């Protein structure tokens, strides 16, 4: 993915 | 006043599956997908630097520009000085793509830049591989299109052609230049792309440069900035930012902000917690917000999308751009963006900079704590201000790519959820700008999350994007999303409308997808689904309905675990559901679970059996569209069955001929389109092959719910609405003709012999029924139904009925009388259908409803307070079919050999009454039992009762009149006449007014008597006169005699 999503579980 | 009487009456046949044609929408064009993922492999830094010896072509001032990569060549000696720059610049470009193969050249050779790039083209053939030239210690390229540089012994630079460096390279890569007439490099690359293209006859678009200057212009020599400074934009953006904002005069609005602080700035750039981390997500928002409004949407994705290397590359260039702007420096790439430095996204970029840098010197010397910027929370609040009014397709608002950014992080997750899914409440447009954006990869990714209070807003997101394009069920199979959505299915605490949301969803995942359906029931979703059936909530129901019959098609395991679970006998239960979609979605899902026999034991033979018989008794349904879905699923048996429905076929030119007349039934159903698919699939039978197989569009006519807006206020609420306001202008015109009537029944009844008109029609006027309110009566002939007026006295319209030769129009009636009417007719075999737009002028008839009822001619009495519709004739029960519902709710029995030759009703009571052909007038209370529904029984006619109408007044008198004309004046609370009456030996046709008592008889010699409930002579009008209807409110009668003309009448 172009961007970071964190605070995934 | 009487506005209220007509404000609450229900508007049967108004409603979705009546007005709008039942149909699937159809699916746009998505092409939000992404057509393929580049990926950098390798990078290649050509780093020609010449540290400690300056070009010959630029000479330098003293103090010059000495910062490459932020780091002072001078004070570490040469060799040590270009190793560290390169080693910096490796770790720069690993912040933004950690994964490539890095492999630097110092001050190279033409060989070594040979054997570099042949090497990586050999290691990445197909993949995108980075090309980096710092030309700061070489002369400037010329335009024959050459690079400078060095030799072996760094005594002469020796040029490197551009047509060798790319013929070196591959198509597959990124070019990113750092020179003085860097337009040039790009000129000379784009030519030599034309030569080989021109060649080719007897690698452009792939190829991407960045490119630092113009080829006119020259790099800025200003001391505080770097001398690499196009790279120092592109691989350290935020560092370079604050360094050029600390540089303008906007540091006057904030003093005590130096370098030296900017220097020692807490915080990393993964960390967003951190200033910093805050400081570089905020630009990635800004700078992906003015590359969507700005670029197109085929470039963005192909630029900004693509992957995260050139993305990242272009999202700098962006800043590289505006800060090179100021010191008359160009950047130039191959594809050409529009000119972004005037973007009013950078304004808010450098008030969140100010913000964030304003409590710098706190945090540094006091150590306060870092409070978050308000960026994100406003832009937020923005986005809601472009909802609230966002309801028209106006320009899509910019925040969408800041919606995306914020959903990253958790601090405000929940908001961005909930502006999303009320974005794409908005249409399937918005959702459909949504995907473009590229939200998919990250909503699919938050289904992985197990906080429990986004399971609304993420199924409410998902309903949306899988109601507006179904390939999403492949990647939501792929990523376990459905386990996600099965867990919010099965938690009864959630509210019902998202857990209708998420049945919806399951859906469509297995929707004609055989992994989905597989992966479903490994998931269990039988019984959750069965768990969740009984449920007080139409929509839910349906929707579990609907799920149940997706899953097993063509699915031989799905059908036996809902064989083990008992799925057939529980979904019994839905088809006497009163609202009609989830009988309809019933019937789909039994149909479906029959379809896939495939031949297995005696077991399935008996149970496909039972579900034939169970769904063999739906025949006599009010909803067409139910009836529909029958045929479909009676066409999947006869498919199951060929074999024996060719036996049976063959049999006549016992369950299979059970079926058999359950579709000879359907063949002649009244509704067109049920005729129509019923006949198809008989006419498939007699000829025996796959294309015979018919898909009602029922199923997609639901899931387009979902693509409608759901959050805003149903226009009827509206108050200021155009629709309302019509409707309050149809009522008060209803309050007038009611209180004219009144008032001229006030002044007592004259003499009425004015003829309005005199016409003549095609056929024989059998029944005349006046339109309460509206100047229009409407005459049934034999084979047509005209529709006259009284004031402009011109036929406006000429139907054809669609019964039979033998048939004939007996009842009509006028639904929904006070607004937008519709017209029962109901032939004398039991055929009922309901017309609309009858009498307008841009509107052709229409039909909404039609349904086969019993199974004299046939006698209808409509009841619109109630909804209640009873019809009677030749047989020996009253029906009382319910328009809500669509389904018959009682059949008391009449307990008489003669047909009911009349029927009516008093409002607000249940005293159906019945004039019958033997004479008796039989009275009915619904609300005991029915075998206690009958309350008298008085004889005192010997011939058909020609009305047996009632009075609506509270004390009913029922005017019972036989073929021997002798009124007979009847109560319900009396076992005897109270009046009687002998007006005519030979009686034809009469009415009765329930205002005025003006019994208006007919008679073979062309008299017409309209005499009074106490017998008085009135008129006797001298013109067989077989149809007369007074106007529920004015005192007008029609009359028809045997030739083929009508008149209407008035007093005065």
């Amino acid at each position: 993915r172009v961007f970071f999503m964190d605070d995934v579980e | 006043e009487a506005d209220l009487t007509d404000w609450n009456l229900p508007l049967a046949f108004m409603k979705k599956r009546h007005c709008e044609k039942i149909e699937g929408s159809k699916s746009l064009a998505q092409s939000w997908r992404m057509k393929d993922r580049m990926k950098t492999v390798s990078v290649a830094l050509v780093l020609c630097l010449n540290v400690g010896v300056d070009p010959p072509d630029v000479v330098k001032t003293t103090p010059c520009a000495r910062l490459e990569c932020w780091i002072d060549p001078l004070s570490m000696g040469p060799q040590k000085a270009l190793e560290t720059i390169g080693a910096n610049l490796q770790k720069q470009y690993e912040n933004w793509q950690p994964r490539a193969r890095y492999k630097q050249s110092l001050d190279p050779t033409v060989d070594e830049v040979k054997k570099l790039c042949t090497s990586l083209r050999r290691n990445a053939k197909e993949e995108r591989v980075l090309f980096h030239y710092n030309g700061h210690g070489v002369p400037r390229p010329t335009v024959n299109g050459e690079v400078w540089v060095f030799n072996k012994n760094y005594t002469q630079y020796i040029p490197l052609s551009i047509y060798d460096l790319q013929t070196w390279m591959g198509s597959p890569s990124i070019f990113v230049y750092d020179c003085s007439n860097a337009g040039l490099i790009v000129k000379s690359f784009k030519q030599f792309a034309l030569q080989r293209e021109q060649e080719l006859e007897v690698s452009m678009k792939n190829c991407i440069q960045l490119a630092a200057c113009e080829a006119t212009e020259l790099l800025p020599m200003i001391p505080d900035l770097p001398a690499d400074l196009f790279t120092s934009c592109l691989t350290t953006p935020i560092k370079i930012a604050l360094r050029w904002f600390c540089m303008q005069k906007c540091v006057s609005l904030v003093p005590g902000v130096t370098l030296d602080l900017i220097e020692k700035i807490p915080g990393r750039l993964n960390d967003r917690r951190t200033p910093l981390g805050e400081l570089n997500w905020i630009f990635t928002a800004i700078t992906d917000t003015i590359a969507w409004n700005v670029l197109p949407r085929d470039l963005f994705q192909k630029l900004f999308r693509q992957d995260l290397l050139v993305a990242s590359l272009f999202r700098n260039f962006l800043l590289a751009e505006r800060i090179m702007r100021s010191y008359n420096c160009t950047p130039v790439s191959s594809p050409r963006l529009p000119p972004t430095y005037m973007h009013a996204m950078w304004q808010a970029w450098d008030l969140a900079v100010d913000i964030c840098l304003s409590q710098l010197p706190t945090i540094i010397e006091e150590g306060t704590a870092f409070r978050h910027s308000p960026f994100f929370a406003e832009q937020l609040t923005a986005f809601q201000v472009w909802l609230t009014m966002g309801v028209e397709n106006r320009n899509p608002p910019e925040q969408l790519p800041i919606v995306l950014q914020v959903l990253l992080s958790q601090v405000h997750r929940l908001r961005a959820l909930d502006l999303l899914g009320r974005f794409l409440d908005l249409g399937p447009w918005a959702v459909s700008l949504a995907l473009s954006v590229g939200i998919f990869p990250y909503v699919l990714k938050l289904l992985q999350s197990s906080a429990r209070e986004l399971r609304p807003l993420l199924v409410f997101i998902w309903a949306k994007i899988l109601a507006v394009d179904s390939s999403c069920q492949a990647d939501l199979v792929k990523d376990n999303g459905h386990k996600y959505f099965l867990s919010v299915l099965a938690d009864p605490y959630m509210p019902a409308e998202h857990r209708t949301m998420t049945a919806f969803i399951l859906a469509v995942i297995v929707n004609s997808y055989h992994t989905g359906q597989e992966a479903c029931l490994q998931g269990n979703l039988i019984a959750i689904c069965l768990e969740q059936l009984n449920d007080p909530h139409p929509l839910l129901r349906q929707w579990v309905a609907i799920c149940l019959g997706r899953i097993w098609q063509n699915f031989d395991s799905a059908r036996w675990c809902g064989v083990r679970d008992s799925a057939h006998e529980k979904l019994y239960s839905l088809l006497s559901d009163p609202i009609p979609e989830v009988r309809c979605a019933a019937v789909f899902a039994l149909g479906t679970f029959v379809g896939n026999s495939a031949e297995r034991t005696d077991h399935s033979t008996t149970i496909d059996h039972n579900v034939a018989m169970m769904l063999a008794q739906l025949v006599s349904d009010g909803s067409p569209m139910v009836r529909k879905e029958l045929v479909v699923a009676l066409s999947h048996l006869v498919v199951q069955y060929e074999s024996n429905f060719c036996t049976v076929a063959l049999q006549f030119i016992s369950v299979y001929t059970q079926i058999w007349r359950v579709l000879l039934h359907l063949a002649a159903d009244p509704y067109p389109e049920v005729s129509d698919v019923a006949m198809k699939v008989l006419n498939s039978i007699a000829y025996k092959f796959i294309s015979a197989t018919v898909q009602t569009g029922f199923c997609d006519w639901s899931a387009r719910y979902f693509a409608q807006p759901v959050m805003k206020i149903p226009e009827e609420h509206d108050l200021e609405s155009q629709i309302r306001k019509e409707r309050e202008w149809r009522f008060l015109r209803n309050s007038r003709v009611r209180r004219q009537a009144q008032q001229v029944i006030q002044k007592g009844i004259t003499r009425l012999d004015d003829q309005i008109f005199l016409n003549r029609n095609p056929g024989v006027p059998s029944v005349v029924k006046f339109h309460p309110f509206t100047p229009c009566i409407a005459v049934a002939d034999k084979d047509s139904i005209c529709f006259w007026d009284w004031e402009k006295g011109e036929k406006l319209d000429y139907f054809h009925n669609g019964n039979p030769r033998y048939t004939r129009v007996t009842a009509m009636e006028y639904l929904n009388g006070q607004d937008c009417s519709l017209l029962l007719t109901a032939t004398d075999d039991g055929a009922i259908r309901v017309w609309k737009n009858f009498a307008d002028l841009e509107k052709n008839p229409e039909m909404v409803t039609a349904w086969q009822g019993l199974s004299a001619g046939m006698v209808v009495d409509w009841e619109q307070e109630t909804g209640l519709l009873m019809s009677s004739g030749d047989v020996r029960i009253v029906r009382i079919w319910d328009t809500d519902r669509e389904m018959k709710v009682q059949d008391i029995p009449t307990g008489a050999d003669s047909c009911v030759t009349s029927l009516s009703c008093d409002s607000h009571r249940s005293l159906i009454v019945a004039g019958l052909g033997d004479g008796s007038i039989r009275v009915y209370d619904r609300r005991m039992a029915l075998s206690e529904c009958r309350v008298m029984t008085y004889r005192e006619h010997t011939a058909w009762v020609v009305k047996a109408s009632l009075q609506k007044r509270p004390d009913g008198h029922i005017v019972s009149v036989s073929v021997n004309g002798d009124v007979r004046i009847f109560d319900p609370r009396m076992p005897e006449s109270v009046n009687v009456l002998q007006i005519v030996k030979g009686l034809t046709a009469l009415d009765i007014h329930p205002q005025a008592d003006l019994i208006a008889c007919g008679s073979v010699n062309q008299f017409t008597a309209i005499y009074n409930s106490s017998g008085e002579l009135i008129n006797n009008i001298k013109y067989a006169i077989s149809c007369l209807a007074f106007h529920p409110h004015w005192p007008h009668l029609a009359v028809g005699s045997n030739d083929y003309y009508i008149s209407v009448y008035s007093v005065e």
